[PDB]
């Protein structure tokens, strides 16, 4: 009436929960790059010579 | 000193009639020998005094 040991298991199953990868899109930046420094457009020269 | 490690003595408060003024009439109120450039490659103070020339002429600030 007690406990014996049983045949042994034939195989396991390990279970674990995955979700999985999208796209991808590669993003960077919202405003991207080192945007370049420039001229104010017109500008004039704001000096003159004497006479 | 500048803000590029140009650091150096003041050996002379040359009078302000003895400097060498431009043709637009002004006259420097800093003199700086030439020859700290070659050794130390310091081509940021070539640039800053460009920048901040165009600055003050043009009422701009510049990064």
């Amino acid at each position: 009436g007690g406990l014996t040991c049983a045949s042994a298991p034939q195989g396991t199953l390990r279970i674990l929960e995955g979700p999985q990868q999208s796209l991808s899109g590669s993003p960077l930046q919202p405003i991207p790059a080192s945007p370049p420094p420039q001229i104010p457009p017109g500008l004039r020269p704001r000096f003159c010579a004497f006479g | 000193a500048s803000r590029h490690g140009q650091k150096g003595i003041l050996s002379r408060l040359w009078p302000a009639e003895d400097m060498p003024f431009t043709e637009s009439g002004m006259v420097p109120d800093i003199l700086f020998n030439p020859h700290g450039f070659p050794s130390r490659m310091t081509i940021g103070m070539l640039i800053e005094s460009m920048a901040g020339k165009s600055a003050a002429l043009h009422g701009l600030c510049h990064d």
